[PDB]
């Protein structure tokens, strides 16, 4: 979802 | 035929290089390399044909997951079973490989408010599709929320889903109080309650309503929500359940910000609406998605619903084995 909508990557480790 | 932790996995030659992932109460899950699509997948082995309840779980999960198509719901890529019904004793269900689940994550790390928001959004976006198909999942819990490193989430484990209870389950901590009060006539609101429990557990890394049985679980629920109001007692129609509630000592409500002093106040407002004792006043999935806490994700143009809603418990295990054989025939060469 985030990638398709152009939002920055959200990683589990952060 | 390759073996994993003593159990056989007869999935070759298409799937190879097995690696143990884990086990639920009904299946053993490994990863494998799919030599057709040239990627690693997950494979769940089920051996259900000896018991009525096992067969039901297998048939329900396969019939539903084969007909669902949604980004936040696990799919079935393939199903392996013997070419004859007499030789069919195991079923192997092949799915997209995910990296972990929310249960295992919450045992290891804090979730930031950004994580919690994004996971909650995806749970409800998936649930919006499920409920639009007129299906109840009925067993939402952290262990069946699959996750990958980019925080994509998929709901899995539909063995208890029904179109809108005595069997064994690994955990009852996410079940709605109206299930425990034998109110019957369960609705989509039981899924919202479970999501409420999962949200609370993301905020604190602890289950909010643990308990050794329903009586103990209800005491945990009432110890936080407080004793039900007069109006709440009217939604409990079962004679014995209502008398039981009336027999309990009065308990005060605990403010959410005392239990979760570091949580986003918007998250607590939405939590309050999901963990509403009265199932008729509990928030519905569409209203939950529109809640201010999820404002950066609510996007009704990008939240698909089922094109059409869906519209067995008295069948013997031999008849269910037939139906299982039939629904899986499409994957045979
Ligand atoms: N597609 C998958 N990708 C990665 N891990 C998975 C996948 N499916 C299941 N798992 C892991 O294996 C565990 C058991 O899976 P589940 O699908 O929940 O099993 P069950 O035995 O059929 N039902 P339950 O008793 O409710 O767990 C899950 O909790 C996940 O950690």
């Amino acid at each position: 979802i985030r990638a398709r909508r152009g939002l920055p990557r959200l990683a589990v480790s952060d | 035929p390759e073996m994993v932790r003593g159990q056989v996995f007869d999935v070759g030659p298409r799937y190879t290089n097995l690696s143990y992932i884990g086990e639920g109460a009904y299946g053993m899950v490994c990863s494998a390399y799919d030599n057709l699509n040239k990627v690693r997948v997950a494979i769940k082995k089920i051996s259900p044909f000896e018991h009525q309840t096992y067969c039901q779980r297998t048939l329900r999960e396969i019939k539903i997951l084969l007909r669902f198509r949604h980004e936040n719901i696990i799919g079935i890529n393939d199903i392996i079973r013997a070419p004859t019904i007499e030789q069919m004793k195991d079923v192997y269900i092949v799915q997209d490989l995910m990296e972990t689940d929310l249960y295992k994550l919450l045992k290891t790390q804090h979730l930031s408010n950004d994580h919690i928001c994004y996971f909650l959004y995806q749970i409800l976006r998936g649930l919006k599709y499920i409920h639009s198909a007129n299906v109840l999942h009925r067993d939402l819990k952290p262990s069946n929320l699959l996750l990958n490193t980019t925080c994509d989430l998929k709901i899995c484990d539909f063995g208890l889903a029904r179109v809108a209870l005595t069997e064994y389950v690994a955990t009852r901590w996410y079940r709605a109080p109206e299930i425990m009060l034998n109110s019957k006539g369960y609705t989509k609101s039981i899924d919202i309650w479970s999501v409420g429990c999962i949200l609370a557990e993301m905020l604190s890394n602890r289950p909010i309503f643990p308990g050794k049985h329903y009586l103990d679980q209800l005491n945990h629920i009432l110890g936080i929500l407080g004793s039900p109001s007069q109006e709440d007692l009217n939604c409990i129609i079962n004679l014995k359940a209502r008398n039981y509630l009336l027999s309990l000592p009065h308990k005060n409500k605990v403010p959410w910000n005392r239990l979760f002093p570091n949580a986003d106040s918007k998250a607590l407002d939405l939590l309050d609406k999901m963990l509403t004792f009265n199932p008729h006043k509990r928030i519905e999935v569409e209203q939950a998605l529109a809640h201010p806490y999820l404002e950066q994700y609510y996007d009704p143009s990008d939240e698909p619903i089922a094109e059409a809603p869906f519209k067995l418990d008295d069948l013997p295990k031999e008849k269910l084995k037939e139906l299982i054989f039939e629904e899986t025939a499409r994957f045979q060469p």
